[PDB]
RNA sequence: GUGAAGAGGGAAACAACCCAGACCGCCAGCUAAGGUCCCAAAGUCAUGGUUAAGUGGGAAACGAUGUGGGAAGGCCCAGACAGCCAGGAUGUUGGCUUAGAAGCAGCCAUCAUUUAAAGAAAGCGUAAUAGCUCACUGGUCGAGUCGGCCUGCGCGGAAGAU
RNA sequence: GAUGUCGGCUCAUCACAUCCUGGGGCUGAAGUAGGUCCCAAGGGUAUGGCUGUUCGCCAUUUAAAGUGGUACGCGAGCUGGGUUUAGAACGUCGUGAGACAGUUCGGUCCCUAUCUGCCGUGGGCGCUGGAGAACUGAGGGGGGCUGCUCCUAGUACGAGA
C-alpha cells in the first residue's frame, strides 16, 4: 500500500526521480493509497535541469502498488517498485509528458485518461 | 411471507458470464414441515412452529416424541417458530420447500456464530495495544484506566473489557442470494454468514429497503 | 429576528401580543420589528 | 362579548337543529357539523340565534361572541359559499387540477401531489389560476396556506403563489 | 451587476492578545515563579484581486470588516492563538485612498496580488517575560497594541470593451436589446439612465466582447449643472468608442448641430481622449421607411468631415445589429494593447 | 471626576446607609429625579448622567447637581493578603437614603424632562422616579 | 444566647437556628415551636378573596392590552371610541435653485379663498407627472371608550457537567 | 511520617455557552457562498517538524479538527520526558561555609484483590405434582457519521463570470 512518509518513484520525465509521499488525501483519516487516488508528495531529489527542483510539494497520481490491485475475479497485480506521476496543484494534469512503466487498467475507471493514453502498455 | 431453516456446508465462489467472481455461501436445507400453528384466540399472535432434519429415536424422549405425533410429523433435529405477515396462512403438517425465494431476492441470515471463548480487551473491543518499549513494564495488552477518580467513585455498567466472545446470535442484514436449488434443496447466498460449517442457520427475508 | 429581554414597539405598526406564554411583537409593514424574550 | 350582543339570523331554506352542544347548520350547500366548548349556550327562538354564557365561568362572554363568529361563517359558508383566490407568476409554473386531484410544478425535479378534501373543489379556468370552492371557512384557509407554503415568495422578484387581494414586498437588492 | 465605483469599507486590524499575571504553584514548590502565557498576535486584513470580480456593488453599503481579537494569554504559560486572517475580494483596477492624509498604497496589476492595508496588533507579554534579579514576582501586565483603524475608499475602473457616448435622444439603452439582454431602463425621457451599465454580446463561445452604456450628458454638461463630466472617466480603456446620432430628433429638429456638439465637451474633458478611433453610427432607421433614410444620413456624414466607413443600424431589431457586431470585435482582434 | 480638591482625611470607615433621605424637597428647580433605595453612587455615573442629560435636552435649560461623593472608596489589590494596612482610593462614592433628590431641571417642557430622566435611570444603579416642584 | 459542658421535639438529614434544661418508673392527660392528603399522628374544617404560573417549590436591572381592588381625569345619546361607506381643492407645476422639484431630492415665507374639511402639508411610490394614505369632515352602526397613579398575586429575563 | 507532582499512551463519561451535520427567523439574504439570533448533544470532531511541554507557530487534509467538568479525569492501568534527595559545572550574591520562583549532564515509580463497582460463566432454591421443549414480551443494552460524482440542470437566479 501507499501511506505517508513513503519513499516512491516516478513513472514520468517530469525531471523527479525519487518522491516522498508523506499525505494523502481523499478524506478524514485516510489511512492508506489504492493504485488510483490523490497524495500529497515532496521532492527529495530530482535533475537540475528537470521541469521541478528540490524541495517542491506537489500532487501525484499512483500507478503501481507493491501490494497489488485486486480484480473483480480474484487477481493480483504486483509490481516491483512504486511510482507515482507529478501533477500540478491547482490543476489535475500531469507535469510529465510520458510515462515509463505498466500502467494498471483501474485509472481508467476513475476518469484518468492523460496516464492512459501515453503509456506505451496496458 | 416466511423464511426456511438450514444448515451450512460450507461456501465457494460463483464464476459469472463477465468473469466477476461472485463469493456466496452454501447452504443446505431440509424441507421443513409445520408442527403447530397459533391463533389470536388461543396465544393471542399468530406464528408455527417447523422442524428440519431427522433425530435418531433413541435420542429422542417421550414429551417431543408425543409433540411430533401429535402433528403427524417425524423427529426433526430443532423447533422454531416463525411469524406470518398478517395474511398468510399455514397447516399443521404440510411440508415447506424452497423454491419460494424465487423473488425475494434479500435475505436476512441469523446463527450462532463462531465461539472464540475468553478474548481480551485488544481482540473484544479492538483498543490499541501499548507501547512495547520506552520503560513499559508488564502492561501491553492491558485496557489500563477503567473509570476516573473518586469523583464519581464507580465503574459505569457496560464497561469495554475482557469477556467471551462468539456462541451467541448474529444477525447480518440486506444479503443477496445468487441461485436456488429444489431437486437438491441448497441456496446460494452472496457474502458470508455467521457460524461454523454445519452449525444451524436461519434464513428470514429482509425487512430493510 | 432578534431575542431581547427588553421589547418596545419600535414604530407605530408594532403590535404586542402574547403567544404561547411569552411577549411577542408583530410587525405588519416589515419583518424587522419581530421580538421575543418579552 | 359586545360582538355577540347582536344575534345573526340564518336564511330561509335553512334548518337548525341542537342535540346538546352540538350544531348542524347543513343546508344548500352540503352539510357541516361542529362541537361546542360545553361553556356557551345557544337557545332555540324565532328566526335568528343568540348566545349566552354559563355562571361561574371566567370567560364567558370572550368565548361566546367566538361562538357567534364561528356561526356567522358557517352561516355564509352553507347559503353562499366560500371562494379561496390563487394565483401564480414566474416562468415554470404549471397548475391544473383532475379530479380530486391537483398538480404543482414550481421548478421542482419532480411534480407536487396534493390531496383536497371531500368538501372541497378546486378549478384552473385559467393555467396560472386556481380557485378553491367551499362550505368551510377554516378549510379553504388551511388548504391555501398549504399550497402557499410551497413556493412562498421571496421579496426581490415575488416568484411564487399568492392570493389575490394580499400585496407582497419588492425590495431592491443589489451586492454580490 | 451594475458598474458602480466610489465604494468606501472600514477596516480594524485585530488587536493582540492580553497576557496575564499568574504564579506557579505545585505539589512540593510552592514557589514555582510567574506562570503567565503571552496572549495571541491579533488579526491581520488581507485583500486579494480577483479577475472574474468587475464590479464594487459588495462595498457599497460601507459594511464594517472585523479582524477577531488575539486570543488572550492564559495561565501555566498557555500562548493563545494568533486571530484569523480576514480577506476581503477586490476586483482588478481599484486604487485605494485613505481618509485624511490620503495616499495611494497599490494599484492593482494581476490576480491573486496581495496587499497590506492594516497590520494587527502586537501580542501582550506576561509576566513571564519581566522576571530578574530586580523584580522576582512581577505583577504588571503589558496590554497588546492595539489594531490599525484605517478608513478605505475603492475607486473601480471601467473593465468594459466597448465604450458608448451619445445624446440622451439616442437609443443608447435601447441598443444593449438588439446586442444583449441586460434590462436597464429605457424610455422615451432624456438622462434615462443615471449609473453606467454593463453588457455583454456573445455571439460566439469561443468569442466575445464587453460593451457598456453610459448615461448621456447635455449641451451644458461640459461646464456642469447636470449630471457633470465625471462619468466621461469610465472610459480610456475601452478600445473602441462606440457614438450613436439620433436621425430626425422630435424634440432636437437639428441633427447638423447636435452631431458636432458631441466633440465639443470630448475635447474640453481631460486630453480629448487622445483621439481614439471612435465609430460613428446611426439609430432610429426604422422610423425612416424607404430609400429616405441613407441619404440624409450620408449628408449629415460631409458636416463631420471624416468620410470614413459608416454603418446604418436601428436599434429596435436587427437591421445591421448583426453584421456592426461582427466589425466591433474585429477592430478588437488586431489591438490588444488596452 | 466630580471629587473635593481637599480632603482633611485620606479614609473613611465603611459607614452604614440607615435613615431617611433629608434633600427630598425640591429647592431649585420644577422637575426633580428623586431616589426610590438605597445605593452607592459612583462619580463616574454622575458625569455619565449629567453628558447623557446635556446630550438629550440640546444643551437648553439648566443643569443642577444635588449630590457630591465626599467618601472615599478603597478596594485591595489583585493578589494581596489580608491586612498589611488599609487600601489606597480609587473612586469616591456618595451615600444617600431613599427619597434624596438627585437631579433638577429647569426650562424643559413636561415631556422632554420625562424622557431625559427615563434614559438617565438607566445609568442610575437604583430605581428613580419623577417628582415636580410643589409650592412650600 | 447556644454549643463547648443539655438530652428531646421541629427546620427532610443539619453541635452553634426555634421551642425546650432529661432524678427514676408508669400501655395517663394537658401544651411550646412546628403541623392536621398520605407516607407519618392530627381539619380533604368553616367563612371571603388572590393565583393558571406548578407561582407555592431559588434569584436582579428592565419589558409586557396577565389579572383583582382603589381614588380619580377627557370624550359621552346636543349619538363616546374603534371599524364601514364617501369627501379630502383653489388661485397653485408657489418662488428661487434646478434636464427632473407639480407637497413630499435642497432653502424660503407658510399668509391667504367657497366650505360640515382641506395643511404650497406628515408617511409609501414615480427622476418628476401619476397612483396610495394622514390631519380633518359627513352618514349608518350603538354605550362605554381613552390614558395617568398606588397596591396584592402572576410571566419573560433564568445555561454545567454520575 | 511519605513515592502521588506536570506532560504523554490506553480507556472514556457528562453539560451545551453547538465546530460540522439537522430545522428555521432577520438581513446592508440576485445565486453559490457569507453575518447575526433561536431550537437541537444522535453521531463525528486529524496527521507531522520544533519544544517535556498543556498552550502555541509552521506544512498539508477534512465537516470540523468545539468549549469545559470529572483530585486542572484516569500512575494498587503504563511512561519518568519537566521539576526534583544525595554528585558536578556555568553566571550572580556572600570573606566564607553555601544560596539563587537563573541555566546544563546524570540520577530505584512496590503491592499475590478482602469488600463495593464492572465484565463473563456457574451451583442451590423458588415460580405450589414432576419433567422435556417451544414462544409472547415488563425491562435493559448495541448502532444512529457522511465526502465526491451524475440526472434534475448549465435549470431557476444571473448582463456576463
Ligand atoms: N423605432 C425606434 N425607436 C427607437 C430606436 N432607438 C430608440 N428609439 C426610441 O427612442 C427612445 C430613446 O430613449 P432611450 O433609448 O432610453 O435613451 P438612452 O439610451 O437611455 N439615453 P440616456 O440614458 O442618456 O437617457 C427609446 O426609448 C425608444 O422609444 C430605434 O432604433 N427605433
Ligand atoms: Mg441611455
Ligand atoms: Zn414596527
Amino acid at each position: 500500500m501507499i501511506q505517508e512518509q513513503t519513499m516512491l518513484n516516478v513513472a514520468d520525465n517530469s525531471g523527479a526521480r525519487r518522491v516522498m509521499c508523506i499525505k494523502v488525501l481523499g478524506g478524514s483519516h485516510r489511512r492508506y493509497a489504492g493504485v488510483g487516488d490523490i497524495i500529497k508528495i515532496t521532492i527529495k531529489e530530482a535533475i537540475p535541469r528537470g521541469k521541478v527542483k528540490k524541495g517542491d510539494v506537489l500532487k501525484a497520481v499512483v500507478v503501481r502498488t507493491k501490494k497489488g490491485v485486486r480484480r473483480p475475479d480474484g487477481s493480483v497485480i504486483r509490481f516491483d517498485g512504486n511510482a507515482c506521476v507529478l501533477l500540478n496543484n491547482n490543476s489535475e494534469q500531469p507535469i510529465g509528458t510520458r510515462i515509463f512503466g505498466p500502467v494498471t487498467r483501474e485509472l481508467r475507471s476513475e476518469k484518468f485518461m492523460k496516464i492512459i493514453s501515453l503509456a506505451p502498455e496496458v | 411471507m416466511i423464511g426456511l431453516v438450514g444448515k451450512k456446508v460450507g461456501m465457494t465462489r460463483i464464476f459469472t458470464e463477465d468473469g466477476v467472481s461472485i463469493p456466496v455461501t452454501v447452504i443446505e436445507v431440509e424441507a421443513n414441515r409445520v408442527t403447530q400453528v397459533k391463533d389470536l384466540a388461543n396465544d393471542g399472535y399468530r406464528a408455527i412452529q417447523v422442524t428440519t432434519g431427522a433425530k435418531k429415536a433413541n435420542r429422542v424422549t417421550k414429551p417431543e416424541a408425543g409433540h411430533f405425533a401429535k402433528a403427524g410429523v417425524e423427529a426433526g433435529r430443532g423447533l422454531w417458530e416463525f411469524r406470518l405477515a398478517e395474511g398468510e396462512e399455514f397447516t399443521v403438517g404440510q411440508s415447506i420447500s424452497v423454491e419460494l425465494f424465487a423473488d425475494v431476492k434479500k435475505v436476512d441470515v441469523t446463527g450462532t456464530s463462531k465461539g472464540k471463548g475468553f478474548a481480551g480487551t485488544v481482540k473484544r473491543w479492538n483498543f490499541r495495544t501499548q507501547d512495547a518499549t520506552h520503560g513499559n513494564s508488564l502492561s501491553h495488552r492491558v485496557p489500563g484506566s477503567i473509570g476516573q477518580n473518586q469523583t464519581p467513585g464507580k465503574v459505569f455498567k457496560g464497561k469495554k473489557m475482557a469477556g467471551q466472545m462468539g456462541n451467541e446470535r448474529v444477525t447480518v442484514q440486506s444479503l443477496d442470494v445468487v441461485r436456488v436449488d429444489a431437486e437438491r434443496n441448497l441456496l446460494l447466498v452472496k457474502g458470508a454468514v455467521p457460524g461454523a460449517t454445519g452449525s444451524d442457520l436461519i434464513v428470514k427475508p429482509a425487512v430493510k429497503a | 429576528m432578534k431575542v431581547r429581554a427588553s421589547v418596545k414597539k419600535l414604530c407605530r405598526n408594532c403590535k404586542i401580543v402574547k403567544r404561547d406564554g411569552v411577549i411577542r411583537v408583530i410587525c405588519s409593514a416589515e419583518p424587522k420589528h419581530k421580538q421575543r424574550q418579552g | 362579548s359586545r360582538v355577540a350582543k347582536a344575534p345573526v339570523v340564518v336564511p330561509a331554506g335553512v334548518d337548525v337543529k341542537i342535540n346538546g352542544q352540538v350544531i348542524t347548520i347543513k343546508g344548500k350547500n352540503g352539510e357541516l357539523t361542529r362541537t361546542l366548548n360545553d361553556a356557551v349556550e345557544v337557545k332555540h327562538a324565532d328566526n335568528t340565534l343568540t348566545f349566552g354564557p354559563r355562571d361561574g365561568y371566567a370567560d364567558g362572554w370572550a368565548q361566546a361572541g367566538t361562538a357567534r363568529a364561528l356561526l356567522n361563517s358557517m352561516v355564509i359558508g352553507v347559503t353562499e359559499g366560500f371562494t379561496k383566490k390563487l394565483q401564480l407568476v414566474g416562468v415554470g409554473y404549471r397548475a391544473a387540477v383532475k379530479g380530486n386531484v391537483i398538480n404543482l410544478s414550481l421548478g421542482f425535479s419532480h411534480p407536487v401531489d396534493h390531496q383536497l378534501p371531500a368538501g372541497i373543489t378546486a378549478e384552473c379556468p385559467t393555467q396560472t389560476e386556481i380557485v378553491l370552492k367551499g362550505a368551510d371557512k377554516q378549510v379553504i384557509g388551511q388548504v391555501a396556506a398549504d399550497l402557499r407554503a410551497y413556493r412562498r415568495p421571496e421579496p426581490y422578484k415575488g416568484k411564487g403563489v399568492r392570493y389575490a387581494d394580499e400585496v407582497v414586498r419588492t425590495k431592491e437588492a443589489k451586492k454580490k | 451587476m451594475k458598474f458602480v465605483d466610489e465604494a468606501s469599507i472600514l477596516v480594524v486590524a485585530g488587536d493582540g492578545g492580553n497576557g496575564c499575571v499568574s504564579f506557579r504553584r505545585e505539589k512540593y514548590i510552592p514557589k514555582g515563579g510567574p506562570d503567565g502565557g503571552d496572549g495571541g498576535d491579533g488579526g491581520d486584513v488581507w485583500m486579494e484581486a480577483d479577475e472574474n470580480l468587475n464590479t464594487l456593488i459588495d462595498y457599497r453599503f460601507e459594511k464594517s470588516f472585523r479582524a477577531e481579537r488575539g486570543q488572550n494569554g492564559a495561565s501555566r504559560d498557555c500562548t493563545g492563538k494568533r486571530g484569523k486572517d480576514v480577506t476581503i475580494k477586490v476586483p482588478v483596477g481599484t486604487r485605494v485612498i485613505d481618509q485624511g492624509t490620503g495616499e495611494t498604497m497599490g494599484d492593482m496589476t494581476k490576480h491573486g496580488q496581495r496587499l497590506l492595508v492594516a497590520k494587527g496588533g502586537w501580542h501582550g507579554l506576561g509576566n513571564t517575560r519581566f522576571k530578574s534579579s530586580v523584580n522576582r514576582t512581577p505583577r504588571q501586565k503589558t496590554n497588546g497594541t492595539p489594531g490599525d483603524k484605517r478608513e478605505l475608499l475603492l475607486e473601480l475602473m471601467l473593465l468594459a470593451d466597448v465604450g458608448m457616448l451619445g445624446m440622451p435622444n439616442a437609443g443608447k439603452s435601447t441598443f444593449i436589446r438588439a446586442v444583449s439582454a441586460a434590462k436597464p431602463k429605457v424610455a422615451d425621457y432624456p438622462f434615462t439612465t443615471l449609473v453606467p451599465s454593463l453588457g455583454v454580446v456573445r455571439m460566439d463561445n469561443e468569442k466575445s466582447f464587453v460593451v457598456a452604456d453610459i448615461p448621456g450628458l447635455i449641451e451644458g454638461a461640459a461646464e456642469g449643472a447636470g449630471l457633470g463630466i465625471r462619468f466621461l472617466k469610465h472610459l480610456e480603456r475601452c478600445r473602441v468608442l462606440l457614438h450613436l446620432i439620433d436621425i430626425d430628433p422630435i424634440d432636437g429638429t437639428d441633427p447638423v448641430e447636435n452631431a458636432r456638439i458631441i466633440i465639443s465637451e470630448l475635447e474640453k474633458y481631460s486630453q480629448d481622449l487622445a483621439t481614439k478611433p471612435r465609430w460613428l453610427v446611426f439609430n432610429k432607421i426604422d422610423l425612416l421607411d424607404k430609400v429616405e433614410a441613407e441619404e440624409k444620413a450620408k449628408a449629415i456624414a460631409e458636416a463631420l468631415g471624416w468620410e470614413d466607413k459608416y454603418y446604418l443600424i436601428s436599434a429596435a431589431s436587427g437591421l445591421g445589429v448583426k453584421d456592426l457586431c461582427w466589425d466591433v470585435m474585429t477592430f478588437i482582434i488586431e489591438n490588444p494593447v488596452v | 471626576m466630580l471629587q473635593p480638591k481637599r480632603t482633611k482625611f485620606r479614609k473613611m470607615h465603611k459607614g452604614r446607609n440607615r435613615g431617611l433621605a433629608q434633600g427630598t424637597d425640591v429647592s431649585f428647580g420644577s422637575f426633580g429625579l428623586k431616589a426610590v433605595g438605597r445605593g452607592r453612587l459612583t462619580a463616574r455615573q454622575i458625569e455619565a448622567a449629567r453628558r447623557a442629560m446635556t446630550r438629550a435636552v440640546k444643551r437648553q435649560g439648566k443643569i443642577w447637581i444635588r449630590v457630591f461623593p465626599d467618601k472615599p472608596i478603597t478596594e485591595k489589590p489583585l493578589a494581596v493578603r489580608m491586612g498589611k494596612g488599609k487600601g489606597n482610593v480609587e473612586y469616591w462614592v456618595a451615600l444617600i437614603q431613599p427619597g434624596k433628590v438627585l437631579y433638577e431641571m429647569d426650562g424643559v417642557p413636561e415631556e422632554l424632562a420625562r424622557e431625559a430622566f427615563k434614559l438617565a435611570a438607566a445609568k442610575l444603579p437604583i430605581k428613580t422616579t419623577f417628582v415636580t416642584k410643589t409650592v412650600m
